[PDB]
């Protein structure tokens, strides 16, 4: 937004196989960059074997 | 297009090698990311400030 | 959007002084230059002056109109001003409005106006 | 009362362009053909151009005029806007702006304004 | 802070006629002579006309403008209004309105503005 990227994360063990957990949990601000970049896709990146 | 240069001991006062460093600023209609500092006060409790 | 408008034109005699203003908006300039270019009709449009936004404001000027054609600015109302002073008859053109960023120190140009003629003559 | 004002003359060395406009008011001018004259001095009045205010733009220009010089017309303000190409001294003349009527397939001009001066020379 | 604002200056083609305009601002001018002066490239400053706000307008005319120029103010709004006729090259010159005192029976300018144009020219 405005010429800033903000990244907000949220870490918790989980004992899941499958899907997403049915508990709630608030994603703490981790940065924020003052970039006017205009992001309009973006990829994944995996560590290949 | 490139001439020899080097200095010498026995060079005159003029004639010494100077290291030279400039500081250029410019501004862009990017978002500004160096800006100088900028001071704190004392703190002080107890008191309307 | 931004957008610069003009203000001001119309014709002065050989040695009569005049002021041209145009106000940007849309955005702020602070970090631009506020400048100014003339066309004499018939040729390409030649500097006239550009000013920068900053404390220790920074001012060039062109040749034929150095000194005469003084330029200042605005940061508040985001707008540049140009008093035209002591005129000969080759000083006519259309003035415009630039705004700009200061590129390898050079003053380049972003966003421009429609201009207005401003005519000198006997 | 219907009355004509012109706008946008000057002078422009040839290779110049220029926007030239005239403003009429009085009553609507839906069935009304829209064009514009010039008389250069020591010349008799030649006709440039009219253009049609009905959905479909019906446009005209003289042999002279063809194209270097283009009409239009605005029939929410009732404004004609000419523009100026490729201007040479030929075209040193003043330009009036007519309204008239179609009549046996003719623009016939009903008013006129007061004109522009529109000089070209370096 | 009293001030003199002129407007209403351009281009006129020889013959023709023009009509500058100068308002005053900041205090009462029934007591005070509203005047024109022009200059001429390369010429000093020449008297024009001068006219008094007292029910009797005394009207004074430079010979060299006498039967051409009428200045008349409106003590309503403190605006002086200088109508000119018969234009030629000659009248070319920047106007500068100025409104001042009657002492020894002599208009004496108190305060002077900018200054506007008048050319007569093809």
């Amino acid at each position: 937004i405005d010429g800033y990227f903000k990244i907000y994360s949220k870490h918790t063990p989980i004992n899941l196989v499958r899907d997403l957990p049915q508990g709630f949990s608030a994603l703490e601000p981790l940065v924020d960059l003052p970039i006017g970049i205009n992001i309009t896709r973006f990829q994944t990146l995996l560590a290949l074997h | 297009p490139l001439q020899s240069y080097g200095f010498q001991p026995t060079n005159g006062v003029g004639y010494q090698p100077y290291r030279v460093v400039v500081l250029s600023f410019e501004l862009l209609h990017a978002p500004a990311t160096v800006c100088g500092p900028k001071k704190s006060t004392n703190l002080v409790k107890n008191k309307c400030v | 959007h931004v957008q610069l408008v003009e203000s001001g034109g119309g014709l002065v005699q050989p040695g009569g002084s005049l002021r041209l203003s145009c106000a940007a908006s849309g955005r702020s300039f602070n970090s631009y230059l506020m400048g100014w270019f003339r066309q004499a009709p018939g040729k390409e449009r030649e500097f006239v002056a550009w000013i920068s936004g900053s404390p220790h404001d920074i001012i060039r000027y062109r040749d034929s109109v150095k000194d005469r054609f003084t330029i200042s600015r605005d940061n508040a109302k985001n707008t540049v001003y140009l008093q035209m002073n002591s005129l000969k008859p080759v000083d006519t053109a259309v003035y415009y409005c630039a705004v700009g960023s200061l590129r390898v120190g050079s003053f380049s140009p972003d966003y421009w106006g429609q201009g207005t003629q401003v005519t000198v003559s006997s």
